[PDB]
């Protein structure tokens, strides 16, 4: 469940255009939010390993 | 080299003697508990994926 | 010997005067929360019976 940069599946240089309308929810957590505005701060905690 | 090898397993884990294998395909991994805390200009949101 | 009976009944209760019992039969508890937490050669578990 995480994201590398190696899924763009294209070597070099590039600019990106993000679709935030067609944002889609799969799976929400009270966390979740859709809009998001100015500066994102984003801070986990890993624990209770199995 | 049973030390060297031995010594790449996560701390957490100790593995017992058998294994019955009965396919040609095995998933392993871990079932983690994240508790993420979401800062932004609109506000704050707090959540847990359990 | 009201004194010493009314000692048994637990800290947290106090009855009311009146009571309308209108069976044969009646159930008596408590609804407490359990907060476990699991560890062994595997890994840690934590969870919660609200």
């Amino acid at each position: 469940g995480r994201f590398l940069y190696t899924d763009v599946k294209y070597e070099g240089q590039t600019a990106f255009l993000v679709d935030m309308d067609t944002v889609k929810a799969r799976d929400h957590c009270w966390v979740s939010i859709v809009d998001p505005n100015g500066t994102m701060n984003l801070s986990y905690k890993m624990t209770n390993f199995r | 080299m049973s030390s060297l090898l031995n010594s790449l397993l996560p701390e957490y884990f100790k593995p017992k003697t058998n294994l019955n294998i009965n396919s040609s395909r095995v998933q392993y991994g871990f079932n983690a508990r994240i508790d993420m805390q979401y800062e932004d200009d609109s506000g704050t949101r707090k959540g847990s994926r359990p």
